């Protein structure tokens, strides 16, 4: 039947990385919650008109679990590589999630999108022109998202799935 | 008809409920919402005992209100004033003669003495369960031993005595089975010769009791303050999650060790005899039920490094391929069968933490601490009972023991281990997969030969326990 | 998994807490801290079938003897416990007995009838006149110690098959 992407979110912990994911699959306008219940990282969209589903693999609180991320990584289609603009080191941390997603993969080429996460009106410390330009140097789409308006979220998904369908 | 209760004006838990101060979900009622002084007037109530919302509470509370809050709320609650004489009682007075006072004793009988019990109640769970609080705040500490050392009053005594003895054992602070644990197992490296220990002298099956036991006692030290707040995510994660943090980083240095195993084995055949061995290991853990263990050698297989060594997995015996490929299997579709696992066997067990740790964080970040009703702030109290399910459940299994005996230098072995040396993760992690490239190199390289470094036997002894008289 | 809900009954300073305690942490009480109200959980396999125990743990003492019916209410099947050195525990049963059948308003309750304190040389209820009473009731009668955990699975899981055969 309809397809089924298997999108993973990886990034820094403790900066709101998990609010990309559960503003999406959320019941966009009740602001509630329950990680537990079967299948609350599934969910039936249709982009470009096209129906399909998304599988959202996001471990988020599972950092220190090192050495599991490459069993997690090796799930996923196409990827989510998600900084907090208020975090410097999250964003120059992007680099080696890259290079990991890449090795585990075994591809130079898998579909992903940079993600710059606003989690709080704390002071921005990394402008959008820095992430634009790190986004443009491995080839691959920048999106910004508020964790707490939903703005940018629909679009770092689609624009995900884009890549993945363009491949 | 029902008692009647103090004016809201001298006792503020009288006050009537409504959807201004209290929600209720849709044979006790579970709230929803309610104003802070409305959940302690229910963690406290006259009609019914909530033990499981006692639990909740405590484990949860400081998202919304301060421990010394608390305290001067529970003291408010503790202090009830008796109704006035009533008309009967009057007028038997004005004759000289003693009052029935029935109104008046049913008051003490049905509403006081419960709700004073309950106060205690919740300063006993408080003292026994959660005495971090006062670990890290003497004086709230002394205000506790102040409102139970003043407890007037011959109903109350017995727990007030109790409670006061408690407090004091808390200061200054054994298992028993009806079975033996079973032989202690040994293999190429013998009992008091540490030196020679390593991943294919120890009995395979000793490997894997030891690590359960280690496993085990790093997950039942775990406690809920290191986990409410999502404190082990945040700066301070050092100071507030020490028993977590430790329990995976021993998991992560277990995995390493394990990739390093496999891919300094540089001859095949005895890289070979490497998998298989960590394969029994696994076998062992899947029978102890610590699933720590078995992901945490399903981690190692599925490791970039591992997991492209092609001509290794192809020499694995079959039995072994699918003894691997089911414990695999528990962790596909977001754990589903690890999930229905863990809730069918017969514990003792080590679950894996992660689960725990990514749904309390969502829960915490996908719901908000407030619902504003009429224009009232409630403390999202749902929230709370969900992030307490998950603690629950965590406490749940780390109160079964595992029948096994300790082998104090195996334990310090495994203990001692430190596969990553004084090098840094992406130093480490970079080395062992170049380590994979040159033992298995891509397509179209050839494949090369390479010495043995192994010079006792290579042959498992099985994992299937042996028993002499 | 099916879930039970047990209640522990029984005169002050009987082992209801300390039997509780062993078959949840395998660990025996010294310390004799009156219960207001406890409860535990325990997932455990009885007859090859997976459930969670939730057990209620309640007060002995006298002075909280007006606050049962809220309890009794939510239970599922009850252990009467008294101990086999004290006569007054023992004549302290049949209240206990009795109010829950009215609570309950069954004359069919899941009941067990335990003996606590079997470690103890110096009995003064004889196992007769607790199996008599017992056969009264209908249900059986488990002799147990919260010390050394003699009959303390048997008592707790013997529950659970009343429960699950009511
Ligand atoms: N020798 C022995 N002592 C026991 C046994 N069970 C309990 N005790 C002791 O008897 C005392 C009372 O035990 P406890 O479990 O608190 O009794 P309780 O029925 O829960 N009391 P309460 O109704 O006040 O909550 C404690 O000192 C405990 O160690 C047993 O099987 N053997
Ligand atoms: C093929 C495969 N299946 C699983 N698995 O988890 O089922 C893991 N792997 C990788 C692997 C395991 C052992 C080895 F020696 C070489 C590679
Ligand atoms: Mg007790
Ligand atoms: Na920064």
């Amino acid at each position: 039947g309809m397809t089924e992407y298997k999108l993973v979110v990886v990034g820094a912990g403790g900066v709101g990385k998990s609010a990309l994911t559960i503003q999406l699959i959320q019941n966009h306008f009740v602001d509630e919650y329950d990680p537990t219940i079967e299948d609350s990282y599934r969910k039936q969209v249709v982009i470009d008109g096209e129906t399909c589903l998304l599988d959202i693999l996001d471990t988020a609180g599972q950092e220190e679990y090192s050495a599991m991320r490459d069993q997690y990584m090796r799930t996923g289609e196409g990827f989510l590589c998600v900084f907090a603009i208020n975090n410097t080191k999250s964003f120059e941390d992007i680099h080696q999630y890259r290079e990991q997603i890449k090795r585990v993969k075994d591809s130079d080429d898998v579909p992903m999108v940079l993600v710059g996460n606003k989690c709080d009106l704390a002071a921005r410390t990394v402008e959008s022109r820095q992430a634009q330009d790190l986004a443009r140097s491995y080839g691959i789409p920048y999106i910004e998202t508020s964790a707490k308006t939903r703005q940018g979220v629909e679009d770092a998904f689609y624009t995900l799935v884009r890549e993945i369908r363009q491949h | 008809g029902q008692m009647r209760l103090p004016s809201a004006d001298v006792y503020r838990f009288a006050e009537p409920d409504s959807e201004e101060n209290i929600i209720f979900e849709e044979g006790i009622p579970i709230i929803k919402a309610g104003t802070v002084i409305k959940l302690i007037e229910r963690l406290t109530y006259h009609m019914y005992a909530d033990p499981n919302f006692v639990r909740t509470f405590l484990t949860t509370y400081r998202s919304f209100c301060k421990p010394q809050e608390l305290l001067s709320l529970i003291i408010e609650r503790f202090e009830i004033p008796e109704p006035e004489p009533t008309e009967a009682d009057r007028i038997a007075i004005e004759n000289g003669d003693q009052p029935l006072s029935a109104e008046l004793k049913r008051f003490r009988k049905e509403y006081i003495q419960p709700v004073q019990l309950r106060v205690l109640n919740v300063c006993r769970h408080w003292v026994e369960h959660h005495f971090y609080d006062f670990e890290r705040d003497a004086y709230l500490l002394q205000r506790m031993e102040e409102f139970i050392g003043t407890v007037r009053g011959k109903a109350m005594k017995k727990w007030v005595e109790s409670i006061t003895k408690i407090i004091q054992r808390k200061k200054i602070a054994n298992i028993t089975f009806q079975s033996s644990p079973p032989t202690v197992e040994w293999h190429i490296s013998r009992p008091g010769h540490i030196e020679t220990f390593d991943l294919l002298t120890l009995h395979p099956i000793e490997i894997a009791r030891q690590l359960t036991l280690l496993e085990s006692d790093l997950y039942r030290a775990v406690q809920p303050s290191e986990l409410v707040g999502s404190v082990w995510t945040k700066e301070d994660k050092e100071i507030n999650s020490p028993n977590l943090l430790k329990m995976i980083r021993h998991t992560t240095n277990l995995t390493l060790w394990f990739e390093k195993c496999i891919v300094e084995t540089e001859n095949l055949e005895e890289r070979v005899a490497v998998v298989s061995r960590i394969i029994e290991i696994l076998q062992v853990f899947q029978e102890l039920n610590n699933f720590n263990g078995v992901l945490e050698v399903v981690s190692a297989m599925n490791s970039s490094p591992v997991y492209r060594l092609d001509h290794t997995f192809e020499q694995i015996p079959s039995r072994q391929k699918k003894i691997l490929e089911e414990a695999h299997e528990l962790s596909e579709d977001h754990y589903k069968k690890y999930l229905a696992k863990l809730r069918s066997i017969n514990p003792p067990c080590v679950p894996f933490f992660g689960i725990y740790l990514t749904n309390i964080l969502k829960t915490e970040e996908g719901n908000p601490e407030v619902l504003k009703r009429h224009g009232k702030e409630l403390i999202n109290f749902s929230k709370r009972r969900k992030v307490a399910e998950i603690t629950g459940e965590i406490q749940q299994y780390q109160n079964q023991p595992y029948c096994l005996r300790v082998e104090s230098d195996i334990k310090r072995f495994f203990e001692n281990l430190n596969p990553m040396g004084n090098s840094m993760e992406k130093e480490f992690t970079d080395y062992l997969f170049n380590k994979s490239l040159e033992i298995e190199p891509r397509n179209p390289k050839p494949l090369p030969r390479f010495p043995k470094k192994y010079s006792y036997p290579l042959k498992s002894p099985g994992v299937r326990p042996s028993n002499p008289r």
